[PDB]
């Protein structure tokens, strides 16, 4: 099951309450698998604690790397149901913007093909 | 999967 389908939203809030007391510079990040995706792998943490200093570009390879990708894998991120503005954009400013009524900020991975148009 | 994976500033 999907983090949402696990965890109820009152569960998730204290999640979001407590890691954020315990990590005063990280951003709580759900990063999961895009509905259909086959290509690419399931994490098998999909729970993230970001420093909330990077940027998208930089998140994206981490996320790489933790998927064990090669090199001629593509990979795109969906942030809360959409492309991501620019790969430039901080984390905070994401977050702040982008977050769940339950405080996490929620991504999906997808492929190339799975993914499809990219403007 | 209740765990989470904590990335730090040694990775960046």
């Amino acid at each position: 099951k999907t983090f949402k389908q696990r965890r109820t939203f009152e569960q998730r809030v204290e999640d979001v309450r407590l890691i954020r007391e315990q990590h005063p510079t990280k951003i709580p990040v759900i990063i999961e698998r895009y509905k259909g995706e086959k290509q690419l792998p399931v994490l098998d943490k999909t729970k993230f604690l970001v420093p909330d200093h990077v940027n998208m570009s930089e998140l994206i390879k981490i996320i790489r790397r933790r998927l064990q990708l090669n090199a001629n894998q593509a990979f795109f991120l969906l942030v809360n149901g959409h492309s991501m503005v620019s790969v430039s954009t901080p984390i905070s400013e994401v977050y702040e913007s982008e977050k769940d009524e339950d405080g996490f900020l929620y991504m999906v991975y997808a492929s190339q093909e799975t993914f499809g148009m990219k403007l | 999967d209740a765990v989470f994976d904590i990335i730090t500033d040694e990775e960046l």
